[PDB]
């Protein structure tokens, strides 16, 4: 029932600023310290700083002084991280997490992906991977920028046997991935299979039915 | 700043066996309270960090007692007994003795399991894509071990090259296997020109290479 909900993925220009939110529900944020952690793609966790939500006072890693500002709105139950003079070194996932004397680091947001780029967003094209014991089917999620995309199957009813691949870059500078699932061959005439593909930077949401091929 | 060293960067461990990993600090983490100010986190793939251990030895609420810790002064150890597929990820230590709080560089846990051959599937391009002028052919290698595999594309028996890329999953959270996707991209014209599309898979689990192929038009 206690939860931290982080703001959506952001594509932001070099030199610009962005402000990320971290919303508490099921508890009063003023009773917690809020920590911010950075993770550049494929790298380790980096502590940015932490705010005492009851007093507004912050400790920072000095590596980020003059770029990072943590704040809290006690009334609205929201903590924030503001980053200025953005460069490609600021492309990363930013996590918020609470600390209390009784429960320590017991609760984190799901992270917000920030991409610093001169380039415009591109939304994905979604194509079916139609099925041929066990059958495989999927969706090809082609030509998007930046990360991330989300894929679910049958609005999240179908989790077993799903593999959503890591994105790969094409020579175009755009990402592509596939999501596949293995299902009983006997379900192909009975059970409908829909991939749900979301891409927040492009304001894209698509549902693609994947059904047996042709003739 | 206090520096936390995690060595080595990656350790392999067999499903069901125990393993120990190391965090060493540049200075004592002993607080005047008599607590050592060190925490352990697990970050599973695509997930937020998850607290395992507080103050060296204390199991966090809701965590399996397969996880334990020990040490003092500057050298700390996390222990995982009877390693499960779900333990795959990166383990990070954190110190809270002095600001700024600092993380270790993290130790990736690699899970060793038995050799497993891939299931191989080939997908033609969708009619919906073909209308756009591009054709993507997909080859899936499902649930194999170890990670090394070779995919060759052939069109009418002509060995392709330059016109494909692939992606590999991290180790599966249930069975510790890999899966791999290879995409061949051609132009509607090329694809309409040729008949037989084949994906040839070489892997150490297979006694010889497996080919999946289709003939365009023949459903
Ligand atoms: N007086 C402490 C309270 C505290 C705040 C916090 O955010 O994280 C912690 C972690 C600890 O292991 C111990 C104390 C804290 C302080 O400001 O450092």
């Amino acid at each position: 029932e206690v939860k931290l909900q982080q703001s959506g993925a952001e594509l932001v220009k070099p030199g610009a600023s962005v402000k990320l939110s971290c919303t508490a529900s099921g508890f009063n944020i003023k009773d917690t310290y809020i920590h911010w952690v950075k993770q550049r793609p494929g790298q380790g966790l980096e502590w940015i700083g932490r705010i005492n939500s009851a007093t507004g006072l912050v400790k920072y890693d000095p590596k980020f002084q003059g770029k990072a500002t943590i704040t809290v709105d006690m009334y609205s139950n929201i903590a924030y991280l503001r980053l200025t003079s953005l460069t490609s070194e600021d492309t990363a996932v930013y996590y918020c997490g609470r600390w209390t004397f009784p429960r320590y680091f017991d609760l984190w947001g799901a992270g917000t992906t920030v991409t610093v780029s001169s380039a415009s967003t591109k939304g994905p094209s979604v194509f079916p991977l139609a099925p041929s014991g066990t059958a495989a089917l999927g969706c090809l999620v082609k030509d998007y920028f930046p990360e991330p995309v989300t894929v679910s199957w049958n609005s999240g009813a179908l989790t077993s046997g799903v593999h959503t691949f890591p994105a790969v870059l094409q020579s175009s500078g755009l990402y592509s991935l596939s999501s596949v699932v293995t299902v009983p061959s006997s379900s192909l005439g009975t059970q409908t299979y829909i991939c749900n593909v979301n891409h927040k930077p492009s304001n894209t949401k698509v549902d693609k039915k994947v059904e047996p091929k042709s003739c | 700043d206090i520096e936390l060293t995690q060595s080595p960067s990656s350790v392999p461990v067999t499903l069901g066996e125990s393993v120990s990993i190391s965090c060493r600090s540049s200075t004592s983490l002993l607080h005047s309270s008599g607590k050592h100010r060190l925490y352990w986190f697990l970050q599973r793939p695509g997930q937020s960090p998850q607290l395992l251990i507080y103050y060296v030895s204390n199991l966090a609420s809701g965590v399996s007692d397969r996880f334990s810790g020990s040490g003092s002064g500057t050298d700390f150890t996390l222990r995982i007994s009877r390693v499960e597929a779900g333990d795959f990820g990166v383990y990070y230590c954190l110190q809270s003795l002095e600001y700024p709080f600092t993380f270790g560089s993290g130790t990736k846990l690699e899970i060793k399991r038995t050799v497993a051959a891939p299931s191989v599937f080939i997908f033609p391009p969708s009619d919906e894509q073909l209308k756009s002028g591009t054709a993507s052919v997909v080859c899936l290698l499902n649930n194999f071990y170890p990670r090394e595999a070779k995919v060759q594309w052939k069109v009418d028996n002509a060995l392709q090259s330059g016109n494909s890329q692939e992606s590999v999953t991290e180790q599966d959270s249930k069975d510790s296997t890999y899966s791999l996707s290879s995409t061949l991209t051609l132009s509607k014209a090329d694809y309409e020109k040729h008949k037989v599309y084949a994906c040839e898979v070489t892997h150490q689990g297979l006694s010889s290479p497996v080919t999946k192929s289709f003939n365009r038009g023949e459903c």
